[PDB]
């Protein structure tokens, strides 16, 4: 199927028409996106198949056709952009500034920003174009609304 | 059966909507996945 670097939109046809469950991102021959999305199942690109290689249940985190390839991270100062791919619509970009999520093992960035659900596995990128982690694993905070982690892989 | 259709590419787009607040909070991840707040 198609190979180009890019993101793409992950639908199923099970329920009713075409429903879209999440996103993704194509880059250097591997698929990326957040396990909650696929559950680790196969996924069709035209005629190809794609076959699950790496996934993580805790860190919520699948690839396809290879290893992780996704290492640019968050430089704890800079405004990003999430490339929200939401469903049946077309992808856009949303500049913000990332909070924290201060764990037990260290900070992750957070982004403060409510997509549908079938928008998870959208990429959030740094002003040079990199993948700095995927949308779409977080909390709903005392006002109602929802924080999402800035959830990025390693590249072994 | 689940299948992917191309979306676009990932650049970074000047003058994009500016938008969001940059909360500071303490969580906790679990086994499966799932954060949640510690308070
Ligand atoms: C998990 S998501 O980011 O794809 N969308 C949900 C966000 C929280 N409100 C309900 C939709």
């Amino acid at each position: 199927g198609e190979t180009t670097d890019g993101v793409y939109r992950v639908m199923t046809r099970r329920l009713l028409g075409s429903t879209q469950v999440g996103v993704g991102v194509m880059q250097e021959g591997v698929f990326h996106t957040m396990w909650h999305v696929t559950k680790g199942a196969a996924l069709r690109s035209g005629e190809g198949r794609l076959d699950p290689y790496w996934g993580d249940v805790k860190q919520d985190l699948v690839s396809y056709c290879g290893p992780w390839k996704l290492d640019a991270a968050w430089d704890g100062l800079s405004e990003v952009q999430l490339l929200a791919v939401p469903p049946g619509e077309r992808a856009k970009n949303i500049q913000t500034l990332p909070g924290i999520f201060k764990t037990k093992d260290g900070d992750i960035g957070a982004v403060a920003l409510d997509y549908p659900a079938g928008t998870s596995g959208s990429p959030i990128l740094d002003k040079c174009g990199r993948v700095i982690g995927l949308y779409g694993n977080g909390v709903v905070i005392k006002n109602g609304s929802y924080v999402s982690a800035i959830t990025q892989g390693k590249r072994e | 059966d689940m299948y992917i259709e191309r979306a676009g590419d990932i650049t970074w787009e000047k003058d994009a909507e500016v938008t969001g607040n940059s909360p500071r909070l303490d969580v906790a991840l679990d086994e499966s996945g799932d954060f949640s707040l510690v308070e």
